[PDB]
RNA sequence: GAGGCAGUUUCUGGUACUC
RNA sequence: GAGUGCCAGAAGCUGCCUC
């Protein structure tokens, strides 16, 4: 029915393999009306970065970034 | 390799976490947490990231990350 | 585009009106299999309870419970 | 079936800063 | 009229734990 955010899969393929998860936002840019943040998250080893214009967002973007680096590793 | 609040409510079954709230243009949140051998202290942007932290806090105090 | 809640209604008339707000639960009661809970709202000199087999259930009928007596309240 | 923690989507109320 | 942050609340979905 409704798919899973990318947020939420990093979370779940991270307690399969006790890899420590820290999700931060960097900074936050321009004025109040139009701002820009910037997520960067690492999974054990691996990183990614988002941006976008609210921080659910940029959020986002970060699992997305790291989810390509994730496909990576063996299975179970 | 869980997320940091379940952790420690997963690693104090050994023997229950308590947790209260505390007191610029950039204002912050403060909450506590009570495990009764020691008490710790975390602070963020939102009530969320200063409950995270909050944790992430006593699972270094207890040696686990 | 969702319904309003009882429970989300009572916040907002006691915002309007600035009356003290608290739901509490009770107590569980009965065997373990049965067990019912009963939480209790006290809108400033309202009050109101309710019960249900779960919590989030029983919330909402002491919800209703002091929403009656909010009807029965000059408008101005 | 019930409880807890977390994540998330949608919606409601309020508020602050800014255009 | 708009944007973002924050507080509260509700419904849904996912994960893990306990009974």
């Amino acid at each position: 029915h409704m798919n899973k955010s990318e947020i939420s899969q990093v979370f779940e393929i991270a307690l399969k393999r006790n890899l420590p998860v820290n999700f931060e936002v960097a900074r936050e840019s321009g004025p109040p009306h139009m701002k820009n943040f910037v997520t960067k998250v690492s999974v054990g080893e691996f990183v990614g970065e988002g941006e976008g214009k609210s921080k659910k967002i940029s959020k986002k973007n970060a699992a997305i970034a790291v989810l390509e680096e994730l496909k990576k590793l063996p299975p179970l | 390799g869980i997320n940091p609040i379940s952790r420690l409510a997963q690693i104090q079954q050994a023997k229950e976490p308590e947790y209260t709230l505390l007191t610029p243009r950039r204002r912050e949140f403060v909450m506590q947490v009570k495990v009764g051998n020691h008490t710790a202290e975390g602070t963020g942007t939102n009530k969320k990231v200063a409950k995270r932290n909050a944790a992430e806090n006593m699972l270094e105090i207890l040696g686990f990350k």
